[PDB]
């Protein structure tokens, strides 16, 4: 699983892979790990997928009830409160990792993370699941911030693409969600269509030299492919 | 006496006398020529046959030790064979130890190592042959020679066996700076047509192997029809 959240000046992008997997086997490969909690915020889960699920139903149930009462919209703050402390009241018995990323009129856009432990993180960008121990190194070097919009969903996208080439838990479709004051609005790519893959990486292209033709020198000249040669 | 008996005992001038008498058993032997020719080496041996009833290639005296190293026999041939097996052991413990063929010179040290270690010892005879390795390894081309007694050298030509003086003088008549194995190999073969006496060895065969770059830098036996009838 990879899940990720950059916030630029207007709001957010929520970005994920679509691969559920019992450890080695493929049980879904078109999953949608952006949950709607609200019309302007969004969370990425990671982990359990039946407490994640439930989690977030639970949430969003919370957050709709909140919203008719009041009158008004709802803070992203106010998400990742209910997250926080439903996640650290359980924080035993449950494996998730959530993140609550959208827009609120007050603050923006706000992006925020709770890890297995249950605490609460205000962060420009934010990362999970077993895919996002490749992506550190890659925002370290390559992300800047104060990204357009377009460049956000392109720099998150690319992001996505990167951590499942690498990662056995991560792959397939790449779905983003960008919420900001005007309509959210959703994108699934496919893997043919990926922004990178070590299979058409040029650079990976030649294959490690490791079946020796039987010669009678010490040079290295390639890979056996023929009986005859 | 008995200072000729066991290889373990010196004379009175320094000489381990069984030493001898296994290179003389080795002198009696049928003749050997090789030549290294610059682009690889050939070498060819005279097999006298007591019978006609001989299945061709019967007692083979060339053995291929690596793809590109091999070793001909003069002399006693059983010893040769557990000569043979020596080096093959020693050309796979490179290949499997230092995943790299065998050198050629490499090669020959191993094979006078493990030939002179039988000379100092009591409980064991020395070998009563010589062994010429020929390789096409890294080091180029290396024709090499191990007496019995263990020492070893490199040569451009060399001859063994009974008939050994007269070889050698036709393969002085050599250049050996711009001859080639295609026509090495007829030089050879001629010589030892030319050297064999032919009214005491009634039954006899030329056998040649060569390893250059015509075969791939592979030690292997020549085309049947490449040997000159006589």
């Amino acid at each position: 699983t990879t899940i990720l959240a950059v916030s630029y000046n207007g709001g957010v992008v929520l970005a994920a892979d679509s691969r559920t997997s019992s450890g080695t086997y493929v049980v879904n490969r078109a999953s949608n790990k952006l949950t709607k909690l609200t019309k302007k915020i969004y969370c990425c889960r990671s982990g359990s997928a039946a407490d994640t699920q439930a989690l977030a139903e639970r949430v969003s149930n919370y957050l709709g009830s909140y919203q008719t009462d009041i009158g008004a919209g709802v803070n992203v703050a106010t998400a990742a409160n209910l997250f926080q402390k439903m996640c650290y009241m359980n924080r035993w018995n449950i494996s998730a990792g959530i993140i609550v990323a959208g827009y609120d009129p007050i603050n923006g856009g706000s992006v925020y993370s709770i890890p297995s432990g249950g605490s609460c993180v205000k962060l420009d960008y934010a990362l999970g699941g077993s895919g996002s121990i490749f992506l550190y190194s890659f925002f370290d070097a390559n992300y800047k911030p104060g990204m357009s919009k377009s460049e956000c969903v392109a720099f998150c996208q690319r992001a996505v693409a990167h951590a499942y080439s690498r990662d056995g838990s991560s792959g397939g479709l790449i779905r983003t969600i960008t919420l900001d004051a005007d309509e959210p609005e959703d994108q699934t790519i496919p893997w043919n269509r990926s922004p990178y893959c070590m299979e058409k990486d040029p650079k990976y292209v030649t294959q490690a030299t490791q079946n020796q033709p039987f010669s009678s020198s010490a040079k290295i000249t390639g890979n056996r492919m023929s009986s005859t040669g | 006496s008995g200072h000729d008996q066991s290889t373990d005992v010196f004379s009175a001038e320094g000489r381990v006398f069984q030493v001898e008498y296994a290179g003389k058993a080795v002198d009696n032997s049928s003749t050997a020529v090789a030549a290294c020719c610059k682009d690889g080496v050939v070498v060819a041996v005279e097999k006298v046959h007591t019978s006609r009833m001989l299945e061709k290639g019967s007692n083979n005296r060339i053995h291929a030790v690596d793809r590109q190293a091999g070793i001909c026999i003069c002399g006693l041939l059983p010893d040769g064979r557990a000569i043979v097996s020596r080096a093959r052991q020693e050309a796979e413990n490179s290949r499997d130890i230092f995943a790299t063929p065998i050198r050629g010179s490499v090669l020959a040290n191993r094979v006078g190592e493990f030939m002179h270690a039988y000379t100092t010892h009591f409980a064991y005879r020395p070998f009563g042959c010589s062994a010429i390795i020929a390789s096409y390894a890294d080091d180029g081309p290396q024709l090499f020679v191990s007496d019995p007694s263990g020492t070893v050298a490199g040569y451009y030509g060399v001859a063994l066996g009974k008939a050994k003086t007269v070889a050698k003088s036709e393969l002085e008549k050599l250049d050996f700076s711009s001859l080639t194995c295609d026509e090495a190999v007829g030089k050879l073969a001629s010589i030892l047509h030319e050297v064999h006496d032919k009214q005491k060895d009634k039954l006899y065969e030329v056998e040649v192997a060569w390893v250059c770059d015509k075969s791939d830098r592979k030690f292997v036996h020549v085309p049947a029809d490449m040997v000159p009838a006589e």
